[PDB]
RNA sequence: AACUGU
RNA sequence: UCUCCAGGCAUACGCGUAUAACAACUCGGAUAACCAUUGUUAGUUAAUCAGAAUAGGCAAUAAUCACACUAUAAAUCACCUAUAACUUCUCUGUUAACCCAACACCGGAAUGCCUAAAGGAAAGAUCCAAAAAGAUAAAAGGAAAAGAA
């Protein structure tokens, strides 16, 4: 650039454990 | 019985250190090349890629780049400091003005393109001639002195360093490699030293510029050739000193283009780039006739002035070379730093009318008056 | 062992930085510590190297 | 009585050398079983030429050659020496570690310097007096 | 012919 | 950091991204490590380095430090006279460990500089078999030094 101008880049883009193999589902 | 070996690194190891030593064992001989012509064969019997510098320039802030291959520091202004009717030569000088413009008789240039340029040197020329003549009986120094005529100015040397990235020698740390080869329109070569412009380690605020960029980022090419650093004439010259140099500007770096360019500031950088350059170029190699290199850097600095005109201004440089160490082994312990001193560029005459120059400015007449019966003390 | 190793290259690590130079190998002995342990008289005349780690348990 | 290597019989002693040079400077080095066992007796030697004295003019002819770094004769003559004089012997310590898994399978030994400032190796431990069969060894050791 | 581990 | 090796650097030609960073560890390297493989992104900056008007007139004597000196092998547009035009810096090349030999070939490959400051590693590990190959050494002898026909 000339005038003494200057140019930078912009910043561009700144189951339970216990019970195991029961579904938690059953309550039985 | 105190025998203990000295604590150095190996020479035949494959290190940094054993290869420092090998470094060393160079360096160590280039120390022990007793005279000046075999201190530069050693400098310049290889041949390597290195940077080719053109002392006239349109770079950006050249006077700044070369500068900071130099270690010169340029101090605005002229250096810190028998009558031969001054208006007399302003006479003689319009006389030759008019001469080679308005009375010389000479087959027209073919190009019609290098008539503008041609014309500047024929005046420059003249006027220098009859100068030394009308400044002779004056100082009988200019009698004896050397007045070289477009003769080449070479000097080599190494600043900043490089690690190579690729490529079969990739890692290894390569220093930059320059060259700048110089022909003044006219120089002045004496047999003794001009009177120091300041003493020796002189240290001022200003500092020397520093690059961001690799000198290749900027246009600037390496190229394997012969080294060479020369005075302007060989070491069987008697004249192995000299005054004063004498620059001619082509119409590309001229103001009117210049400005046209947008490049008005750097119309003083390229007055600027191209007097450092010569005059450090020049300056070096009489210390290197004199025996001095970068490790055995010069115990009295080398002082001379140069001029640098654009055909219509004329501007004067000043160089003081405090420095032939700018390796960074002979580098590493040096408090001392080169100075340089130059002036803005003047005009010399305003205009020719008829067979009578109009608006001569004896001021910078009276410069070259002040450069020409300067002799050493 | 793998733990010893480590602990050396540690150990090495710091001895390296201390001499701070090639070539600059000690002439008198040499002696480790860890923090929560001060030099001592008898650590004098000894290259004393500081570990920020604390004495490991193994490590006597 | 000596093992066939390097290229040549200096190679040997130049690769015994950088071995030497190596294991002065760290006092723990790890190698290839052979080497160290090769170098051992070099290593245990050279303490001899410390305890020998520093004024003596053969032993630095002999530590210059091995010891390519300079500063580590000043060491051997002011910390080896002073270090092994109580010492009559057995000055390095060498182990069997486990061969390199770098697809050779090189059999592998550290070798140190005793009375270093490293780390103590894993030394191995014999069986404790408290066991059943010592306890009974020393119960027939108390009748005897 | 000598020369040498031919 | 140590031990050891000793043709290195530019341009031409050719090659055409093999360049570099990152990410991969399968395929490619005549096995791995590591990448030269795979994927991604970057790169090589030129008024200066390199590539990309006309019609007439009129020319005896090599070079070799060109002088002497001879020679035979026989070796040098310009400038004048006219005519015509009348203010310019763009385009293109620029990376690399690279090319021709089916190959990361062993050789082929123009020129300048210079000989280590540049450029490099013979050791996948262990054993110390025999036999085989190369090299060195020989008590006494000397074809069972280099001279003659």
């Amino acid at each position: 650039l000339a005038h003494g101008q200057t140019f930078t880049f912009p910043d561009l883009f700144p189951s339970d454990l216990r019970c195991p193999g029961i579904p938690s589902w059953f309550g039985l | 019985v105190a025998r203990y070996p000295p604590i150095v690194a190996s020479m035949t190891a494959d290190s940094k250190a054993a290869r420092q030593r090998r470094v060393q064992r160079w360096q160590a001989t280039v120390h022990a090349a007793p005279s000046v012509d075999e201190k530069i064969r050693i400098l310049t019997k290889m041949q390597f890629k290195k940077y080719v510098v053109h002392p006239q320039i349109s770079a950006l802030n050249a006077d700044r780049w070369y500068q900071s291959f130099t270690k010169t520091v340029f101090v605005s202004g002229l250096p810190p400091a028998p009558s031969l009717d001054l208006a007399a030569l302003r006479a003689a000088v319009c006389d030759c003005i008019l001469q080679e413009q308005v009375y010389v008789r000479r087959r027209r240039p073919r190009s019609l393109f290098d008539r503008r340029q041609a014309l500047a040197s024929s005046i420059l020329d003249q006027v220098v001639r009859t100068l030394v003549n009308l400044l002779a009986p004056l100082n009988p120094v200019l009698s004896t002195a050397a007045l070289d005529c477009k003769r080449s100015v070479d000097f080599y040397w190494l600043r900043g360093e490089e690690r190579i990235p690729a490529g079969h020698r990739k890692g290894h740390i390569d220093a930059l490699r320059y060259q700048i080869n110089d022909k003044p329109h006219n120089q002045i070569r004496i047999s003794k030293q001009l009177p120091e412009f300041v003493p020796l380690d002189y240290s001022i605020p200003t500092e020397i510029p520093v690059m961001k960029c690799k000198p290749d980022k900027l246009p600037l090419f390496r190229r394997q050739y012969e080294n060479s650093i020369f005075t302007g004439s060989k070491t069987a010259d008697p004249c192995c000193y000299g005054h004063t140099q004498f620059h001619l500007i082509p119409d590309r770096l001229k103001r009117e283009r210049l400005i046209r360019q947008n490049q008005a500031e750097q119309v003083e950088a390229v007055f600027r780039a191209n007097a450092i350059a010569s005059l450090f170029a020049w300056t070096g190699a009489q210390a290197m006739y004199q025996g001095f290199w970068s490790e055995a850097d010069v115990t009295r600095p080398f002082v001379s002035q140069a001029v640098i005109t654009d055909g219509k201004y004329f501007s004067f440089f000043c160089y003081q070379l405090n420095t032939l160490a700018l390796t960074v082994q002979a580098d590493q312990n040096n408090p001392r730093k080169n100075l340089c001193w130059g002036s803005q560029s003047q005009p010399l005459y305003e205009t020719v009318e008829d067979n009578d120059v109009k608006g001569f400015d004896d001021g910078t007449l009276l410069q070259i008056v002040h450069f020409l019966l300067n002799k050493p003390r | 062992y793998e733990k010893v190793r480590q602990e050396t290259t540690k150990i090495r690590q710091q001895i390296g930085a201390q001499e701070g130079g090639p070539f600059r190998a000690p002439s008198v002995e040499t002696m480790v510590l860890y923090t929560g342990e001060k030099p001592s008289e008898k650590d004098q005349g000894k290259r004393i190297v500081e570990r920020n780690i604390k004495r490991p348990s193994w490590f006597t | 009585v000596y093992r066939r290597l390097g290229l040549g019989p200096e190679s040997r002693i130049h690769l015994l050398r950088n071995l030497l040079t190596g294991l002065v400077r760290h006092e723990r080095i790890e190698a290839t079983w052979a080497r160290a066992d090769e170098m051992r007796g070099y290593a245990e030697k050279l303490i001899d030429y410390g305890k020998l004295g520093d004024t003596n003019e053969r032993a630095m002819r002999m530590a210059d050659f091995w010891l390519t770094e300079k500063d580590l004769i000043p060491k051997l003559f002011k910390v080896l020496a002073p270090r092994f004089q109580g010492q009559n012997g057995n000055y390095t310590r060498m182990l069997q570690i486990p061969n390199r898994k770098e697809q050779d399978r090189a059999k592998m030994a550290v070798i140190e310097y005793k009375g270093n400032y490293l780390p103590p190796l894993p030394l191995p431990h014999r069986d404790s007096n408290l066991t059943l069969l010592n306890q009974l060894l020393l119960g027939l050791q108390q009748d005897l």
